[PDB]
RNA sequence: GCGCAAGACGGACCAGAGCGAAAGCAUUUGCCAAGAAUGUUUUCAUUAAUCAAGAACGAAAGUCGGAGGUUCGAAGACGAUCAGAUACCGUCGUAGUUCCGACCAUAAACGAUGCCGACCGGCGAUGCGGCGGCGUUAUUCCCAUGACCCGCCGGGCAGCUUCCGGGAAACCAAAGUCUUUGGGUUCCGGGGGGAGUAUGGUUGCAAAGCUGAAACUUAAAGGAAUUGACGGAAGGGCACCACC
RNA sequence: GGUACUGCCUGAUAGGGUGCUUGCGAGUGCCCCGGGAGGUCUCGUAGACCAUG
């Protein structure tokens, strides 16, 4: 009958100043008929983007959830939302002869943003090791867990969203945790496997404007 | 595109009734490309086969 | 009829490929995923209940949807592959691999391949019964 | 089969428990 | 006559094990008994590799791999021929098959 | 095997055998004499020492107890007695 | 695709690994009390082994009250298959599955192997504590401590191996130390059916549980292993009276 | 003084990760500069998985 695809319009999703490459892409939104504002229906999107696409030198398995908030007239302003590992990597890590270790913290940053940060680590096989399995006793595991918690808590609690994501991109936090826990047990692969968002501060234009440029 | 094929080795005979012959294919274009291929009727080593679809691969009957 | 972009740059859509043992979906959307560009299903193309899943259904479906989207200005496709998930099969249906191959034939550019099957931490009970489904 | 004639025995026994009541 | 010394299951020194749901069946089987087969393969299979490799926007993009843990009740395995019966003495050998050439 | 002197074991083996299974029951622990470097005082301490032992005047903590043996604090010399 | 809610369940990691008297027991964090092994030149000085009566716990289902109802789901209702299916397959779906509070005391509750103790061949592995030992690592030197690495000791779960010896044999380092028959003790079987039925007693709200016959009937019923023949089992193999 | 080598990342020419050369397995090479020529590096190669009688 009537082509719905002629009432559609093209917009440009561009990332924040945090990463290198700016334009993540195009988004398709039906035009305003006045009953429904197209700026509003476009306001709530999550964008799943690979880290390799935003910054040229990094690994593929880090994905970022990015939220549009304000529309600039065919420019979409995106703020950080979430982060996660590609399923493939996640599975690639897990194996049958090693202890896995997990922990999480709920931290308010200095600008008020509320984040759930997840941490995954592994008992590493030693280099000359004859014994088939690497296993950490429960107390050791609890120790390591406690230290992860401590570390990332200290990392986020001191700083605002900016520096946090900046630490998330290379993942300074992971190598931090690996390094520090070497006394308890030689951890292997250690990441922030997921980042969640619980409470955003009341929306302010200026903050986001600063964040973009 | 139509291409040409060279026979490197005869492997086995695929078929229910054991009809087809599974034969390994070099390319006559001097390329080192190697593709397994099914051929009907008698084949001995050294023959050239005419391929209408040249990117296809061999499956087990 | 779509985005205005130079010859060098490719417009990215995202392709959800859903392969069960029943039938396959090849469904292309925006990057947000909140707008559907086009959806073709394995059982819409061929008429029979037996053929719904089979690699051919996915062939047809994929060729068609990739055509319709090659119309609207999307050259490149990010692919999120799916198996039915939940309590049931984590293994992807037969149609998926054939469908992907199919719309790769169509001249479309391929983005990053991701595998999303919803995966329980721990599930509610499976649909069968203690002794299983016997046949 | 054992399980089933055990069951049948309990049926029969319940029935006998009905046909002879302490009122009789 | 006792068939296996281990009774088909890995259970030793513990009373009861958590039951799991069959991949194929849905038939309930204890985790110890359950035939487990791990599967590491590629998302796209043999020919469509060389096919899609050309359609990429990326250079040297390595195909993701699918990882699936499988559980089969004793029946289903012998059906799918994932496992087949062997001779009385040869049964005793728990050394896994030589897929390593 | 089929010939052994159960009467004359080699001292090494007897060091190896569990303390109660020896030809005669021999305690595996000894009284040791501990000396803190900063003070003159000598203190008699049991090899595997529960609790915690102290040098009186200096309030020096000599050793922490552990599962197997008490472990002396660093730099403190010791001599097995006899 | 975005959010919201509810109730269940803790995947992968997870193993012939651990813990418990046995049922059984895997998200984080704290609180509460236990417990084995180990270490000990501590203390008591025979207090100990096994157990009729009698007591504590006891999967699932089941039953009463309460809360709760996502999934699955007996009953039921359809749709199919079928000669017939009130069945296997499929859609719907009650009780129940879940939590709290009272009952029930039964499982192929199985290592189908009572408990305490002594002796009797090796060999690698593992878990936990201890002891000792070059050398690596937590960056460069000193001690701690942790991770590997090489041994020894005591408990554990197991494994492999063997003309120790058993055994009807399968198999078993216990099922060994048995006509060369006696370390202590509890429970308990006496051809197969009839029957774990009848009856009485007893426990329970109920379903049932525990105790438990006889009349009669019958030459076998049974256990291991051995050749066969068969299998709608898995493998190979041949034939133009099989096909291509 | 004699005499070796030397991919990238971290934290030493050590330690710890991780690579490219031909799909794989070997070899070989991969710090910096200058200059010089010689170029489809060599040897092997299964890599095969979508009822009634
Ligand atoms: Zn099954």
């Amino acid at each position: 009958v009537v082509d719905p695809f002629s009432k559609k319009d093209w917009y440009d999703v561009k990332a924040p100043a945090m990463f290198n490459i700016r334009n993540i892409g195009k988004t398709l939104v039906t035009r305003t008929q006045g009953t429904k504002i197209a700026s509003d229906g476009l306001k709530g999107r999550v964008f799943e983007v690979s880290l390799a696409d935003l910054q040229n030198d990094e690994v593929a398995f880090r994905k970022f959830k990015l939220i549009t908030e304000d529309v600039q007239g065919k420019n979409c302003l995106t703020n950080f939302h979430g982060m996660d590992l590609t399923r493939d990597k996640m599975c690639s890590m897990v194996k049958k002869w090693q202890t896995m270790i997990e922990a999480h913290v709920d931290v308010k940053t200095t600008d008020g943003y509320l984040l759930r940060l997840f941490c995954v680590g592994f008992t590493k096989k030693r280099n000359n090791q004859i014994r088939k399995t690497s296993y950490a006793q429960h107390q050791q595991v609890r120790q390591i867990r406690k230290k992860m918690m401590e570390i990332m808590t200290r990392e986020v609690q001191t700083n605002d969203l900016k520096e946090v994501v900046n630490k998330l991109i290379p993942d300074s936090i992971g190598k931090d945790i690996e390094k520090a826990c070497q006394s308890i047990y030689p951890l292997h692969d250690v990441f922030v496997r997921k980042v969640k968002m619980l409470k955003k501060p009341k929306f302010e234009l200026g903050k986001l404007m600063e964040l973009h440029g | 595109p139509i291409k040409l094929a060279r026979v490197t080795k005869v492997l086995g005979r695929t078929g229910s009734q054991g009809q087809c012959t599974q034969v390994r294919v070099e390319f006559m274009d001097d390329t080192s490309r190697s593709i397994i291929r099914n051929v009907k009727g008698p084949v001995r080593e050294g023959d050239v086969l005419t391929l209408l679809e040249s990117e296809r691969e061999a499956r087990r009957l | 009829l779509g985005p205005q972009v130079a010859e060098g740059e490719n417009v990215f859509g995202v392709c959800h490929i859903f392969a069960s043992f029943n039938d396959t979906f090849v469904h292309v959307t925006d990057l947000s995923g909140k707008e559907t560009i086009c959806r073709v299903t394995g059982g819409m193309k061929v008429k029979a209940d037996r053929d719904e899943s089979s690699p051919y259904a996915a062939m047809l479906a994929a060729q068609d949807v990739a055509q319709r989207c090659k119309e609207l200005g999307i050259t490149a496709l990010h692919i999120k592959l799916r198996a039915t998930g939940g309590n049931r099969t984590k293994t992807p249906g037969p149609g998926a691999q054939s469908a992907l191959r199919a719309l790769a034939r169509s001249g479309m550019k391929i983005g990053r391949i991701e595998d999303v099957t919803p995966i329980p931490s721990d599930s509610t009970r499976r649909k069968g019964g203690r002794r299983g489904r016997r046949l | 089969r054992a399980k089933w004639r055990k069951k049948r025995m309990r049926r029969l026994k319940r029935k006998r428990r009905k046909m002879r009541q302490r009122s009789k | 006559t006792k068939k296996r010394r281990n009774n088909g299951r890995a259970k030793k020194g513990r009373g009861h094990v958590q039951p799991i749901r069959c991949t194929n069946c849905a038939r309930c089987v204890p985790k110890d008994k359950a035939i487990k087969k791990f599967v590491i393969r590629n998302i796209v299979e043999a020919a469509a590799v060389r096919d899609i490799s050309e359609a990429s926007v990326f250079d040297a993009y390595v195909l993701p791999k699918l990882y699936v843990k499988l559980h089969y009740c004793v029946s289903c395995a012998i059906h799918s021929k994932v496992v087949r019966n062997r001779s009385r003495e040869a049964r005793k050998d728990r050394t896994p098959p030589p897929r390593f050439r | 095997p089929l010939a052994k002197d159960l009467l004359h074991p080699s001292p090494e083996e007897e060091k190896r055998k569990h303390k109660k299974k020896r030809l005669v029951q021999s305690p595996n622990s000894y009284f040791m004499d501990v000396k803190c470097p900063g003070c003159y005082k000598i203190t008699t301490v049991f090899s595997h020492a529960q609790t915690v032992v102290l040098c009186v005047g200096c309030s020096t903590v000599l050793c922490q107890p552990t599962g197997g043996k008490a472990r002396l604090t660093e730099g403190c010399s010791f001599r097995r007695k006899q």
